[PDB]
């Protein structure tokens, strides 16, 4: 439970490319393209939208945890 | 509550776990650890947060630009609880090669964070490709001699591309639309108060941007003010992203319009396609002269110097005159006059005076070497511009209108010599600040004789000759004052017969 939380924080830093605390659509596109994952731009924007509960266009750490620690 | 992409996130997390460190062969973990204080900034709240960080920085730079040199760095995260140096992230630490003031670093951080806010605002309009400006912070190495400051940012992997500069450069090779549309969007959405240019980075992850502001007082020495805006709009060819967000095109001359339209075929072959979810462009302003004169009229408070777009056009005029848009070639005078006309219609007093002098076939300062063709329409236009400038507070134009109503010099053919109006303008000039006694004596002469609507007034003629004599004094013109006193006595002598 403790190292899972640390793992989730590590996973958040993978996508929060600039480390401001928010995963943007551009950052997710950059990270997906760099890692060789094959997702279209529409799929990336939809990932951000799905995890964006507040509606700011970005994914904060709280929403990232909500998405990772899910049913 | 439902998440249908969790496995995409997790597959990416696993791919990263087995991804090699691009800087492994530089052995930064073997560098003696140094201690630093990190200042990070929030631009919405305008607030600074500081913390203590541990860094391992390369001893020699990997690249240098014009102003700064860059060092590879590893830094331990304070978001993680117990990160080891084997997993520390990669960072670029930039330092000014020439020593600068300590506030320059914080001002650059504010610049970058404001550009990031503008990128987010652009993203909120659902563009085909979203943008993001990398956060930049400061690290202070208080144990090094001098306690040096470094800018710190995350290292972006990929092809670093400069899409545009802060001085009209545009990357036409494999042209992209998002950077230029973003810059134009920042110009319009800010109400012409700023423009975010110098777009560069990896894909749409931008860093080292530049902001041109209306006042030009903030954001360092790269802020060329309205001139910088002009440099953008001299080269910007609006693309389909500009049009999908309702951005009005900048009014360019035919020569410039063709020079920027020459790449419309490449603009049509761009890969960035619109979806239709793009919304239309804190109070935004359009970039067209017609909509701007409509807005300025909607102000109703009849004004001058109330449009930044006019100042941009004036900057274009001065750039044309200075040789900024021509090569080792005669500079384009027709387009300079085009932008001067636009600046004048937008309430730039300098432009109005310039065009009044040019259409009146008179000597002028701005575009001095340009002489316009002489027509009757041009004479009427010159007098109208001079009268508008006179009512707007220009003393030279007030004296010229006074002389036009007095002698007829430079008077429009549709008007008539009116000595009461000439007296009005002479006095408006005298109450503002060629010498005073000359104009006072001219008024005195006009009232001594009368004519052109003005009735002979010996009393006021003598009073004004007395004022001119007192003004010849305070200028070391004794004999002139004596002659003016004599002329005052002459004017008064007519009232006793
Ligand atoms: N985060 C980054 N990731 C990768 N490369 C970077 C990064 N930041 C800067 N660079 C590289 O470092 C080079 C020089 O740094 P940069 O231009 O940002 O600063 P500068 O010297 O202030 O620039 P300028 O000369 O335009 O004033 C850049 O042209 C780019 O190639
Ligand atoms: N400007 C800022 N002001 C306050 N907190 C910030 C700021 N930028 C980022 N953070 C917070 O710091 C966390 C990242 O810290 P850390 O990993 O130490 O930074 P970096 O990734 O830049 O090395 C983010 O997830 C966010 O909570
Ligand atoms: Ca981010
Ligand atoms: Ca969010
Ligand atoms: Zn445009």
């Amino acid at each position: 439970d403790t190292d899972s939380e640390e793992e989730i924080r590590e996973a958040f830093r993978v996508f929060d490319k600039d480390g401001n605390g928010y995963i943007s659509a551009a950052e997710l596109r950059h990270v997906m393209t760099n890692l060789g994952e094959k997702l279209t731009d529409e799929e990336v924007d939809e990932m951000i939208r799905e995890a964006d509960i507040d509606g700011d266009g970005q994914v904060n750490y709280e929403e990232f945890v909500q998405m990772m620690t899910a049913k | 509550n439902s998440f249908h992409f969790k496995e995409a996130w997790k597959h990416a997390i696993q791919k990263a776990k087995h991804m090699p460190d691009p800087w492994a062969e530089f052995h930064l973990e073997d560098i003696a650890t140094e201690r630093a204080t990190r200042h990070r900034y929030n631009a919405v709240t305008g607030e600074w947060l500081d913390d203590e960080v541990l860094i391992k920085m390369a001893s020699q730079p990997f690249g240098r630009g014009a102003m700064r040199e860059c060092f590879r760095t590893k830094k331990l995260s304070n978001f993680l609880h117990a990160q080891q140096w084997k997993g520390a992230s990669n960072y670029v630490a930039k330092r000014y090669i020439e020593p600068v003031d300590r506030d320059v670093y914080f001002e650059d951080v504010r610049l970058q964070m404001e550009a990031k806010l503008w990128g987010e605002e652009y993203n909120r309009h659902k563009p085909p490709k979203q943008v993001d400006i990398m956060q930049m912070c400061i690290i202070e190495l208080k144990d090094r001699p001098g306690k040096p400051l470094f800018h710190l940012e995350h290292y972006i992997e990929g092809k670093y591309i400069k899409y545009n500069s802060n001085s009209g450069f545009v990357r036409d090779d494999n042209i992209r639309l998002t950077p230029q549309a973003f810059s134009h969007f920042t110009f319009e959405r800010s109400g012409h108060q700023l423009i975010v240019v110098d777009i560069q980075g990896v894909g749409d992850l931008y860093t080292d941007p530049q902001i041109h502001t209306e006042t030009g007082t903030d954001f360092g020495d790269g802020n060329l003010g309205v001139r910088g805006m002009a440099l953008f709009f001299y080269s910007h060819a609006c693309n389909r992203i500009c049009e999908s967000m309702g951005l009005a095109p900048f009014d360019l001359s035919p020569r410039e319009r063709d020079a920027v339209n020459q790449n419309t075929k490449l603009l049509q072959s761009a890969k960035t396609i619109l979806r239709g979810t793009e919304e239309k462009c804190h109070l935004p302003r359009a970039s067209a002269v017609a909509l701007e004169v409509q807005r300025l009229n909607a102000l109703d408070l009849e004004k001058i110097g109330k449009s930044i777009l006019g100042k941009v056009h004036l900057a274009m005029v001065r750039y044309h005159e200075g040789g900024r848009f021509c090569e080792k070639e005669e500079w384009d005078q027709e387009s300079a006059v085009f932008h001067l006309e636009h600046a004048a219609n937008l309430g730039e007093l300098e432009a109005i005076v310039g065009l009044g002098l040019m259409y009146s076939q008179l000597p002028h300062h701005i575009l001095a070497d340009v002489s316009l063709k002489e027509t009757e329409e041009n004479k009427t236009k010159g007098f109208d511009y001079l009268l508008k400038a006179a009512e707007a507070g220009d003393r030279q134009s007030m004296i010229l209108v006074a002389r036009a109503f007095d002698s007829g010099q430079n008077l429009s053919p549709d008007r008539c010599q009116d000595w009461l109006e000439a007296l009005h303008w002479y006095n408006t000039a005298l109450e503002m600040t060629e010498p005073r006694y000359m104009m006072l004596a001219r008024e005195a002469e006009m009232l001594f004789t009368g004519g052109y609507g003005l009735e002979k007034d010996p009393q006021r003629s003598g009073d004004l000759y007395t004022q001119a004599a007192e003004a010849a004094m305070e200028a070391m013109k004794g004999r002139l004052a004596n002659q003016y006193y004599q002329k005052a006595e002459e004017a008064w002598a007519q009232m006793e017969e």
